[PDB]
Parts: structure tokens; sequence; C-alpha cells
């Protein structure tokens, strides 16, 4: 809601009915961000000693 | 705010990126350049003849 209408309230008011569309976009990026830390952990942290 | 973002009355354990539900009234400002040209209504209404 910052990238699309941004500071325009009148615009934001008609972005509300999309709703789940913004959720899908946030959810997908969040999943990627988490995976990136998992990848690092799997490669380097072979030994906990 | 987190509960609204996730569309739920219960939130799990973890760190969440939330949406901006904060509102402020803001100001309203209009600016124009100096008006110095005027208009010669003096020669029309203040005519000596
Ligand atoms: C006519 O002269 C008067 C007195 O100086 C002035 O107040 C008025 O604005 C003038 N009229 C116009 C159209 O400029």
């Amino acid at each position: 809601t910052m990238y699309i209408c941004g500071d325009s309230t009148e615009c934001s008011n008609l972005l509300l009915q999309y709703g789940s569309f913004c959720t899908q976009l946030k959810r997908a990026l969040t999943g990627i961000a988490v995976e990136q830390d998992k990848n690092t952990q799997e490669v380097f942290a072979q030994v906990k000693q | 705010e987190t509960k609204c973002t996730l569309k739920s009355f219960t939130v799990e354990k973890g760190i969440y990126q939330t949406s901006n539900f904060r509102v402020q009234p803001t100001e309203s400002i209009v600016r124009f350049p100096n008006i110095t040209n005027l208009c010669p209504f003096d020669e029309v209404f203040n005519a000596t003849r």
C-alpha cells in the first residue's frame, strides 16, 4: 500500500477490495527471505562444536 | 495492528511485518508567484475625459 497509491488516501480507498492480492505478494516474498537464512545455515553450520 | 494485518484474533509466535493503519489529518497549502502586473482599469474608470 506504499508502492501502489502511496500517500493518496482517495486511491488507497479503492485498493482495499483487492486485499488478498497484496497478501499473496507479501507472503511469497516473506517465504523467500526466510529460505535465504536457511540456505546459509545448511551450508556453514555442519558442526555445532 | 498485527491482528488486523493477518485477519485474525489470534497471532502465533514470531516476528511479523505489519501494514500501516495509522492516520493523520495533514495540512493543505497553496502557493503562487507575486502578482505585480495588475490590470489598467484606472485608464478606464478614473479617466479625466
Ligand atoms: C481611482 O483613484 C482612487 C484614488 O486614488 C483609487 O483608490 C482607485 O482605485 C482608482 N481607480 C482605479 C480603477 O484604479
